[PDB]
């Protein structure tokens, strides 16, 4: 809809009564004026809003009676006007003719027409007017009619540009939101029930990732309400601009000041949030209001005294120091309180507190009569140019000060005053102390640089002065001294065969130095010097392993020396050699991104570009300290907000391009990559963010925990979207490492017992229901199935394998007694055993050993087994009615667990030993000791888990003594009913490594060396019911661990079975690097 | 003998020779003019006599024990030298005029060092002749590479611009070392400057002119050895101190005396490289130090400097 | 505080499942009012340490101490809907820690019982049990108990035999697996033969033998039944803690014989 309104500015300085101006003609006053209705906002006092947060006509008075004087004061307020909205119209208007001579207003009038009507540099005024007085006028009359018709005419003009008219239509919903924010009764007017209030009215403008920004925006720019887009009150505290004009301005004036004292009158002025106290400080700063000293004071550069203070400088002969000016036509509005905000961070000591003395004008620091420094401004008579001096002494700190303040006036300059970038830069020296200085631009002394000549007297070749006095930051003589370019070492041609590739910076060549490969970056006339010195900048103060760091500078060629990579790009790798791109090398390549990231978000750095062709090899060994780095630091890969061009970058769009490249390394093949080839689809796909499953669309082996990071990590929201801190700490992970499956079993489904078949599936009991079924896993398909085959729970499965008849049988021992022996090859080849006399609690098979409830053991013979109705070779009775058998183990002598006592079998099935273990008792607690058995594991030692124990028992079985107890609850303890300490299961594996498993989700990894945790595996569900070792269909052993997940959910979790080295390794990895990064921000 | 003497009021010297057999010549300075002022020290007397139109740089002394005579050589800023016989002041020799004017002398055989970075060499009994011609004449460097040392301590150390030379027994460079190279250590703007005061033993001194620090350097190998900085013991002393080293002087014992352009003289050991001790406000601003033997043999350091109402002060210091 | 009322608070606690926790349960109609008075008196005493000041919670009529996640002893009256018979409830963790918390616990209720109800010795011992977490539990007079403590076994379901418990998580203060390291009687170092001619003395609980404990000799005390277990461990309540050269140390107990083995020279 043709919306109808627009602002109107009024400025000028101080005195000109412009206020009055507009009552007659209908910080900041605010006021509608229907006419078309303007929005007005009278800039009566000095509201920095001009400059500090900067459709609109531009209403610009001055006093005639003061003269052209004040002609040349509104250069500034033009400049600044050009500089933000040169396309805007101004009307420029002359006051007070009624008490000034015509020779002032014809003397103004060709001064304008001399210096601003026709200059360029100034948002050619559009018209002109003389006033008599307020009180009324015909010129106002005239004024009225050209305002109207101009503000027309600039729409007008906007509609030749822009594209846009007086009665532009813009969305209805976004004029609906204008109406909605202004029947707003708030006592503290900060809002975020926005979102409550699009709710209120219906629900439009929907698309919060895209309409609602650009009603923001427009609200903003129209005038109705404050986003403040890093500050914390930003996003979600829209704030009336009343109370931020009012507030900020009469603080002001409610010079340095403690915070604490500002803080006591603000808490009784307006009772803020603590948390909006700590922003509202944050917003003087942003506005140019007070700025940071200490943590406990504000320096308030308005009202700061405007007469330097008299310093007494060390130094006086012209050789002792180093001046250097700035000639400018007038300074900007707000030049100076931005520049010191930034020279207050000025040291000599950055690779005591200096005693600070503030002009309003400069500043001095003193810090010692070896380095001090002074910078402010100074004019000269016939010279209505102002300007800048800066003096340092003449030494290396004296050096390094002057290089940081003409670094910081620069950068100032580039992103707040363009234009300007006049400037007119000078250096001053002399050829004998006493005498006076000359000038030389600083152009003409780059044009000596060059040379590398001594400054030459002209007229007389015995007066030299080399040029590091004059300007030691044309030859970078402010470097640490570890980056000093040292021209024996670096050997380069500039040759063709050498180019490895360039840029709007110039070249960058192979190169060596020191005997290394180096890559040298030459600023081959390109505004270099100013480009350099800001590389120099950002490299420096960044000194993290993963980083491409600086090996030496030089000025003479003008040359950034850096590491050379070996192994090249990512990309290319991927592309290239899948082979070398092992589980092992993803992972750690995942790490070394994440850091870089996470150290340059800490330093408040946005890359905005990762991809492969950033990500930089150094060497595909595995186990190497540092195998990646990120290139550059400081396309169709976008995050979908900052994709929509209408938003800020910040960490979390890096985050997000993060997850996209995980996404890249978990498909070796860059499929996606591949998907830029038809970059229609490419692009708008990430927009969408409905990316395909990784492992069922490319064929990609599973590895869960990063599938699930991936998805995390790239959410739609911002908000949601995980930290680069965060991310990683999950990649710090030997459990993200070595999980490799994860297969849920379907709901309400309870396995008693576990058989892999040794050749990829897995056979399944069923302890759920109270009958025998019998259920079966298929590891490729992750299919499932299950049927009932008998009549009483299944209690164990064997795997009977008879490879010389080419078959084999899983034989099923249940609560009945029973043997159901079925063919694996054959589901239809059923048949039972000889009926056991009581329930069948363990198996084990070649003979089968059946272990039932009251402690007998019965030995089949290994082919007999296949006939129905079999009987068994032997049996024996090794318990009794009350001490049923519950483990036979062997690791060709048996050992096993019957009732409280260890049993052992000879080939012949004889009894070698019965060893009471409850005299364990003497030791620990008697509950504990005295219990029943549940599992042997026989290595150099036996190591017993008794029901309900949190103990582990180790015996000496050569001499049948107690040799040391494994306390599982001391070992949670120590990590901060869930922790029952209680032993589940044992399995042992031949590197020393002890796999415990307990009652809540835990595995105990324990050294057998030396009896000690080597970590705790955690939170993998709810309790452990089994583990077993095993190895799989592709060769590779794991542990398959089955557990219950209480809705009754259980699952099957395999893990790589080098767990407790990955846990070392990592470890170790993990703490090399870390001393490697203070080393190297220890050196600076 | 820490003897203080003073010159009268608003004397100023540029150059001084003293003679080694009890009394020194000294350049007017203060004057617009080639004058020769006489210091006597067994009495303490002080005299003076017009010589040149233009000023007197640097003095030396010439003498011929065969001969029975001696001479003070004055060259001057006109690039003339005035070879005046102090057993008889009017009998006075001209040598050849050089192409830019003398920096420094050094009598056997006299060395001219000059502004445009030449040196021109005498031979001794040309010392009786007027428009004498040279021995021979180096190019060492140019109009805006001066040649200021000539460093005997037999081969000749040659201070110019930023290069230090070494001359053999026939005036061939021997070595050459440029100093450069030093901008790695300490700071550009001092290490790119003129050489001044060239002292050796083991190694080479180096004072640069408005230079804190002075450079070591190893003439087997031709490296820098190490630096010293002189602003760094007058911050450990408890504008009149700026640190710029205005002269080196070493006695075979190690003891190095390196004046500044205030009133400190800092002593230091060059066989541990440690300060020694401090002569403090000895004069507002330490011009030159020389050392001599008195009429008693008595070894002293004649340091001459300015107590400013210029105040010209030569105490005669006991070593 | 006397002052308080009987309050329960309703505390979560660790060691949920049956199999956690130990029971011990004392039945009697009525503990006249100033029974919990000198009870809490003998509770605030208990400290497995001496073989803290944890967060304890009194309630008038019993009180919660806390202890530790480990270890935690819940100490007070009971009543059940149709058992008007009122009762003492003891909670422990199973373990030692707990066991000994328990042990100090259950003789200060015995000697209250010897104090606050001289000669009354009602009071009916019942240790609380299941065969399976989750499940009801049932109760075994204390007597019946020992009369299976002598015979060593499990506790074994005569129907199902399957079922089987380890008696001293039935009754941790049964067997005293909660004595100071040092004095655990060592059954394979106690040479006692009983013969008459190892007779050194008697007393109203048995008789005073000797033996070549560890081949030492040392003097035997056996609790010949009259009222054996229970005034061998009070006799080890005075012995612990007990330290000085005239009198006769405590070499190791021996809950299994009933004998206590002392000091001999």
């Amino acid at each position: 809809v043709p919306y109808n309104r627009m602002k109107l500015m009024i400025v000028g300085n101080t005195g000109s009564g412009k206020t009055t101006l507009l009552q007659q003609l209908m910080g900041i006053d605010v006021k509608d004026w229907p006419i078309l209705v303007l929005n007005v906002w009278d800039f009566a006092g000095r509201e920095e809003f001009y400059s500090t947060h900067p459709r609109a006509l531009y209403l610009a008075v001055y006093d005639l009676s003061k003269g052209q004087a004040e002609v040349d004061a509104m250069k500034p307020w033009l400049f600044n006007i050009k500089a933000r909205a040169s396309s805007s119209p101004v009307i420029l208007v002359g006051t007070h003719l009624d008490v000034s001579d015509e020779k002032q207003r014809k003397a103004c009038m060709s001064k304008i027409t001399k210096e601003l009507l026709n200059k360029r540099g100034f948002p050619a005024i559009r018209d002109y007017h003389f006033v008599n007085a307020t009180e009324e006028s015909d010129a106002l009359a005239k004024l009225r009619k050209t305002i109207i018709n101009e503000s027309l005419n600039f729409k007008i003009r906007d509609q030749l540009v822009v594209g846009q008219l007086i009665p532009d239509c813009y969305v209805e919903l976004e004029k609906i939101i204008l109406s909605e924010r202004k029947n707003v009764p708030i006592e503290f007017p900060v809002i975020d029930r926005k979102r409550l209030l699009q709710l209120v009215r219906e629900n439009q403008l929907q698309l919060d990732e895209n309409e609602l920004p650009h009603a923001v925006h427009f609200l903003n720019e129209s005038g109705v309400l404050l986003h403040f887009q890093a500050l914390q009150l930003s996003d979600l505290y829209f704030v009336e601009p009343k109370w931020l004009c009012k507030i900020m301005a009469q603080i002001l004036t409610v010079g340095i000041i403690s915070r604490r004292d500002v803080e006591k009158f603000l808490s009784k002025k307006r009772k803020f949030p603590k948390n909006y106290m700590s922003q509202y400080f944050k917003l003087l700063e942003k506005f140019q209001i007070a700025l940071p000293i200490g943590e406990e004071y504000l320096l308030v550069p308005s009202s700061l005294s405007d007469h330097r203070p008299v310093i007494e400088l060390p130094h006086c002969e012209n050789s002792e120091i180093i001046i250097r000016l700035y000639e400018m036509p007038y300074f900007p509005m707000g030049f100076w309180s931005r520049l010191i905000n930034r020279l207050l961070e000025i040291s000599p000591y950055m690779l005591l507190r200096p005693n600070r003395m503030y002009w309003r004008q400069g500043i001095y620091l003193n810090w010692s009569p070896e380095a001090y420094c002074l910078v402010g401004s100074e004019v000269l008579d016939n010279h209505p140019e102002s300007f800048l001096k800066i003096t340092v002494p003449s030494c290396r700190k004296g050096c390094i000060l002057l290089g940081q303040v003409v670094d910081h006036i620069d950068s100032l300059m580039e992103e707040w005053f363009p234009g300007l970038l006049l400037l007119k830069k000078w250096a001053l020296y002399s050829f004998n102390d006493g005498e006076e200085h000359q000038k030389i631009l600083l152009d003409d002394l780059m044009k000596k640089a060059e040379e590398g000549d001594l400054l030459v007297n002209p007229d007389q070749p015995r007066l030299t002065i080399p040029i590091s006095q004059i300007a030691p930051d044309l030859i970078l003589a402010d470097l640490p001294r570890n980056i000093m370019l040292n021209n024996d070492e670096l050997e380069f041609e500039q040759a063709p065969e050498f180019l490895l590739g360039d840029g709007s910076f110039g070249s960058v060549y192979r190169a060596a130095y020191e005997g290394e490969e180096v890559a040298v970056k030459i600023f081959n006339k390109h505004t270099s010097l100013r480009l350099l010195r800001q590389e120099l900048v950002v490299l420096c103060h960044l000194h993290h392993p993963s980083l491409i760091s600086l090996l030496a500078a030089g000025i003479r060629p003008r040359m950034l020396v850096m590491e050379l990579a070996s192994k090249g790009s990512l990309d290319r790798l991927l592309q290239q050699d899948k082979a070398s791109l092992t589980r092992t090398l993803q992972h750690r390549i995942a790490l070394h991104v994440a850091d870089g990231l996470r150290y340059l978000h800490s330093a408040m750095i946005i890359y905005r570009d990762l991809k492969p062709h950033n990500v930089l090899l150094f060497t595909l060994y595995p186990n190497a300290a540092i195998i990646a780095k990120i290139a550059d630091y400081g396309p169709g890969f976008r995050a979908p907000e900052v994709a929509r061009g209408n938003v800020i970058y910040n960490q979390q769009a890096d985050v997000y391009s993060f997850g996209l490249l995980l996404y890249d390394i978990l498909t070796t093949g860059g499929r996606i990559v591949e998907g830029l080839k038809f970059p229609n689809e490419f692009d708008e796909l990430e927009i969408q963010g409905k990316l395909p499953d990784p492992v069922k669309e490319y064929g990609c082996a599973p590895w869960p925990m990063v599938e699930k990071l991936i998805k995390q990590c790239l959410k739609e929201n911002p908000q949601e979207r995980p930290t680069s801190a965060q991310v990683f700490d999950i990649l710090n992970s030997a459990e993200l490492v070595c999980l490799t499956r994860r297969i849920l079993l379907p709901k309400n489904v309870i396995v008693e017992c576990m058989v892999a078949t040794h050749h990829a599936s897995i056979w399944l009991g069923c302890g759920h229901t109270d009958r025998g079924q019998l259920s079966f896993l298929d590891l490729n398909t992750e299919g499932y199935t299950s049927e009932e085959v008998a009549d009483s729970r299944i209690l164990c499965l064997a795997l009977v394998h008879l490879p010389v008849e080419k078959e084999s049988w899983i034989v099923s021992g249940t609560q009945s007694g029973t043997l159901l022996v079925i063919n694996t090859e054959d589901g239809k080849k059923r048949h039972t055993l000889e009926k056991m006399t009581d329930s069948v609690t363990c198996l084990y098979c070649n003979f089968l050993l059946v272990g039932t409830a009251d402690g007998k053991l019965a030995i089949f013979e290994d082919k007999t087994v296949k006939l129905k109705g079999a009987a068994p070779l032997k049996i024996l009775n090794i318990g009794n009615v009350s001490t049923p058998l519950m483990c036979l183990s062997e690791s060709n002598v048996m050992w096993g667990g019957c009732g409280t006592k260890i049993f052992s079998f000879s080939n012949d099935f004889t009894i070698q030993k019965l060893i009471e273990t409850r005299t364990s008792q003497l030791f620990s607690y008697a509950a504990f000791s005295d219990s029943n058995i549940i599992t042997v594991v026989v290595d150099t030692a036996l190591y017993i888990a008794k029901q309900n124990s949190p103990v582990v028992e180790v015996w000496d079985k050569k001499t049948e003594k107690l040799c040391g107890l494994i306390d599982c609850v001391h070992f949670l303890r120590e990590v901060m009913m869930s922790y029952s300490g209680r032993v589940k299961t044992l399995c042992l594996q031949k590197n020393t490594a002890l796999w415990i498993g307990t009652g809540g989700g835990h595995i105990l990894l324990l050294d057998l060396s030396t009896r000690r945790l080597i970590r705790v595996i955690y939170n993998f569900c709810n309790s452990v019911r089994v583990m077993m070792t095993a190895q799989l269909g592709s060769l590779k052993n794991v542990m398959l661990v089955l557990g219950y997940n209480r809705e009754i959910q259980s699952c099957l979790t395999v893990w790589d079975i080098n767990l407790p080295h990955e846990v070392q390794n990592l470890e170790k990895h993990i703490e090399v690097r870390k001393e490697l990064a203070e080393k190297m921000r220890r050196t600076s | 003998l820490t003897r203080r003497i003073l010159l009268p009021k608003n004397v100023i010297v540029e150059c001084m020779v003293a003679t080694h057999h009890a009394s020194i010549w000294l350049g007017c300075g203060h004057t617009d003019r080639g004058q020769l002022s006489f210091l006597d020290l067994n009495t303490e007397g002080y005299t003076s006599e017009e010589v040149a139109d233009s000023r007197i740089l640097c003095l030396a002394l010439v003498h011929l024990p065969v001969e029975k005579e001696s001479w003070i050589v004055s060259g001057t800023q006109s690039g003339t030298l005035l070879v005046i016989n102090t057993e008889d002041g009017k009998k006075r020799h001209t040598l050849e005029k050089m192409t830019d004017s003398v920096t420094c002398l050094y009598c056997n055989f006299l060395l001219v060092g000059t502004a445009d970075g030449k040196l021109a060499i005498f031979e001794d009994k040309t010392v009786k002749l007027k428009g004498a011609a040279p021995l021979k004449i180096l190019n060492i460097g140019n109009v805006s590479t001066p040649l200021m040392c000539l460093s005997e301590s037999n081969v000749m150390w040659g201070g110019c611009g930023t290069k230090i030379f070494s001359f053999s027994n026939d005036f061939t460079i021997q070595k050459l070392i440029e100093t450069r190279t030093s901008q790695l250590f300490s700071y550009a703007a001092f290490s790119d400057s003129n050489i001044i005061t060239v002292v050796v033993d083991t190694a080479l001194y180096i004072a640069k002119q408005n230079s804190p620090v002075v450079e070591v350097w190893d003439k087997k190998t031709e490296k820098l050895c190490g630096l010293i900085d002189c602003v760094h013991f007058l911050r450990e002393v408890m504008m009149s101190y700026s640190g710029r080293v205005k002269t080196l002087c070493l006695q075979k014992n190690t003891a190095l005396w390196i004046g500044t352009g205030g009133g400190h003289i800092l002593l230091l050991d060059l066989s541990t490289r440690r300060l020694i001790r401090v002569i403090y406000n000895f004069c507002n601003s330490v011009r030159v130090m020389m050392t001599a033997q008195l009429g008693s043999l008595k070894n002293v350091m004649l340091v001459l400097g300015y107590n400013r109402e210029i105040q010209s002060c030569l105490t005669v210091w006991d070593i | 505080p006397s002052s308080l009322s009987d309050h329960r608070p309703v505390i979560e606690l660790p060691h949920c499942e049956n199999s956690e926790i130990i029971i011990r349960l004392y039945e009697m109609p009525y503990f006249p009012m100033g029974f919990w008075s000198r009870l809490i008196n003998r509770l605030l005493e208990i400290s497995p340490y001496m073989l803290l000041r944890p967060n304890r919670m009194y309630w008038r009529q019993g009180i919660y101490l806390n202890w530790s996640p480990e270890a935690y002893c819940l100490v007070g009256s009971e009543v059940l809907d149709n058992h008007p018979e009122s009762f003492l409830k003891i909670t422990v963790p199973s373990c030692r820690k707990g066991c000994i918390l328990l042990g100090q616990v259950v003789d200060h209720i015995d000697s209250l019982m010897e104090e606050w109800f001289p000669g009354l010795l009602l009071l009916k011992k019942w240790a609380l049990y299941s065969f399976n977490d989750g499940e009801e539990h049932q109760k075994i007079l204390l007597d019946d108990l020992m009369k299976k403590a002598e015979e060593g076994d499990l506790l074994v379901n005569p129907d199902q035999p399957r079922l089987t418990i380890p008696i001293s998580q039935i009754a941790p203060d049964l067997i005293l697996a909660d004595l100071p390291r040092n004095i655990m009687l060592n059954n394979d170092e106690l040479e006692f033969e009983q013969a008459p001619e190892f007779l050194l003395g008697d007393g109203s609980f048995g008789s005073v033998y000797r033996a070549a404990y560890e081949g030492e000799e040392v003097a035997v005390k056996i609790f010949n039944k009259h009222t054996s277990l229970r005034l061998l461990r009070q006799e080890l309540v005075v012995l612990c803690h007990l330290h000085h050269p005239s009198l006769i140390s405590l070499l190791a107990a021996g809950i299994r014989p009933r004998m206590l083995v002392m000091e001999l020279a």
